[PDB]
């Protein structure tokens, strides 16, 4: 008679690696890496994303006339800018510190427009439009021009009593010829200032034709800033000012992402979202994307992370 | 392996041991049979289950990388940001890969140790009443029926 001690063997095909041996057969193992995603842009625990299919972030901020669907205000978990989004700054010109503007905007979770300077305050024309901007103009600013062949010094003030900071925008027009300059502002030498308790910005125009953009030789240099609660914004100009009309009250904190993809969006909710798709999992790691956000596992750039649970699988035969 | 039992002096596993990782096989007049040792198997199950749970809890924290936009004159900042991201990824991937490789070795060796400890427990209990065949079995010097075999399995063998 006899009694023997032994251990289990199974038909498991699982294998794991160690530092002193690779592909060690084991009876039981656990994959710690999640590798699947749904191939869609979904909502996260913070809500649905703001999907911009025709307008860019700056186009929305400055109120490109082709982005009216966005005038009402939105809230989001993250922002998606489709490759089809081409409506930005319709009138030729660049936004100073654009990357910071887009970052600031995307970091918030919502915006609501607020009127800064009512059309009635001006003593000059304010309905200027352009063929480059759908025969209209930005909803965030007014292109002030001469009225009755006169352009008196414009001096307007606005005090922020909303309790929240206000992102505001303005621009400086640079005509292509001296005729357009005088024609629009009555004078060729102007001075414009945008000031608050913290900023003291002044601008001067420079007439001349720039290379053609959207069929125009003229330009508008775009600028922005943030009016803190209690602060007062004051603008003065005797020409060339593209005055602030409406600003934005930014609130909250979103995931702070701007995804640039044409990935399909869906009526879904996920814990973790990436630019390639979203996922749900209790595994500690994933290899979908280092850019993942939301409630996510840790990203690891590997194909598998198999942890041994059982023992070395040794066939008797 | 480190403890010399699994794929060691006990040359192969048993496909007939369905209930657990470690067990006993006996041979007497009444026949041959095997069953898992519940005590040793359950203790091992609890330990590895805790290790898995702790690894998950310690390693599931995400790190955040935002694909920041940079202007044409921020190329240095762009490179510095990329350096940060590349190293965050490389360091964590190394930590994850190594933790798994190293703990895997320990896990396999711990199973080996459990088999070794069970074998030594029986050897000690049997004393001079049995001889080791060198392959994981103990050849008893006296007849041992099923009830006798049970005292060996549950650790109450009388003759230790
Ligand atoms: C447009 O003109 C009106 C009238 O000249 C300006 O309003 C006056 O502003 C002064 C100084 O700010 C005040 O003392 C008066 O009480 C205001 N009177 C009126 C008519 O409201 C107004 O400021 C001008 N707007 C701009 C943009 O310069
Ligand atoms: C992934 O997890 C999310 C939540 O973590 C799941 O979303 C739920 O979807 C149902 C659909 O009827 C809603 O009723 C719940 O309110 C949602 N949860 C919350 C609180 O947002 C989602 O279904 C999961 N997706 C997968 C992979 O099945
Ligand atoms: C993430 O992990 C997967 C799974 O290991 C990687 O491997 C691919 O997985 C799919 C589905 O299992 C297979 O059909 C492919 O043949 C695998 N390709 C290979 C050889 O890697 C996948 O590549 C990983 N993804 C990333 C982003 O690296
Ligand atoms: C180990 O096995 C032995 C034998 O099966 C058990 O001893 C028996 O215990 C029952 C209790 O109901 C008695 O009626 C029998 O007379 C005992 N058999 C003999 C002759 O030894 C013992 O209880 C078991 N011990 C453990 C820890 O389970
Ligand atoms: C295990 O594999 C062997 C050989 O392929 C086969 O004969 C046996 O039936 C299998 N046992 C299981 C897991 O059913």
């Amino acid at each position: 008679d006899k009694i023997c001690i032994g251990y289990q063997s199974t038909n498991s095909t699982e294998t794991v690696d160690t530092l002193t041996e690779t592909n060690v057969p084991v009876t039981h193992a656990k994959e710690l890496l999640h590798t699947s995603h749904n191939g869609m842009l979904c909502a996260t625990n913070l809500g649905h994303p703001l999907i911009l299919d025709t307008c860019t972030i700056e186009g929305l901020i400055y109120g490109n006339p082709s982005c009216d669907l966005l005038l009402g205000g939105r809230e989001w978990s993250y922002i998606v800018e489709r490759p089809s989004a081409v409506n930005g700054m319709c009138y030729p010109g660049n936004v100073e510190n654009l990357e910071e503007l887009r970052s600031l905007f995307s970091s918030a979770s919502s915006y609501q427009r607020i009127q800064i300077f009512p059309d009635t305050i001006w003593n000059v024309s304010y309905s200027g439009t352009s063929s480059a901007c759908s025969d209209s103009f930005y909803r965030s600013m007014r292109w002030l021009t001469q009225k009755n062949n006169a352009y008196p010094i414009q001096d307007a003030q606005y005090t922020n009593n909303r309790g929240k900071s206000i992102l505001f925008m303005w621009g400086i027009n640079h005509p292509p010829t001296d005729t357009v300059q005088t024609n629009l502002y009555t004078r060729t030498d102007t001075t414009t200032s945008v000031t608050t308790e913290d900023i003291n910005r002044t601008f001067k125009p420079v007439i001349g034709p720039r290379p053609l953009v959207n069929g125009l030789h003229g330009r508008i240099d775009y600028y922005w800033s943030v009016l803190k609660p209690g602060q007062t914004l004051r603008v003065r100009s005797n020409g060339n000012l593209i005055a602030p009309w409406y600003g934005h009250i930014l609130s909250g904190e979103s995931h702070g992402r701007i995804l640039k993809t044409d990935l399909n969006s869906g009526n879904c909710v996920v814990q973790c979202q990436t630019e390639r798709g979203g996922l749900n999992t209790t595994l500690p790691f994933h290899n979908v994307s280092k850019y993942a956000f939301g409630n996510c596992p840790k990203y690891v750039g590997v194909k598998s992370l198999k942890l041994a649970v059982g023992l070395r699988n040794v066939p008797a035969r | 392996g480190l403890f010399g039992a699994i794929a060691g002096f006990i040359e192969g596993g048993w496909p007939g041991l369905v209930a657990g990782w470690y067990g006993f096989q006996h041979s007497n007049d009444q026949g041959v049979g095997m069953a898992a040792d519940s005590d040793s198997t359950q203790k091992a199950i609890d330990k590895i289950t805790s290790k898995v749970n702790n690894i998950v809890d310690k390693m599931n924290k995400q790190y955040g990388i935002i694909d920041h936009e940079f202007s044409e004159i921020e190329t240095r900042l762009n490179m510095i940001n990329n350096k940060i991201d590349d190293q965050i990824q490389d360091i964590w991937t190394y930590n994850a890969e190594l933790l798994v490789l190293l703990e895997n070795q320990k896990t396999l060796d711990e199973h080996d140790a459990n088999v070794n400890n069970l074998y030594n427990k029986v050897k000690r209990a049997l004393g001079s009443n049995a001889m080791e065949d060198g392959k994981g079995c103990f050849e008893l010097y006296h007849k041992c029926d099923d009830q006798c075999m049970e005292t060996i399995r549950n650790g109450t063998y009388n003759r230790r």
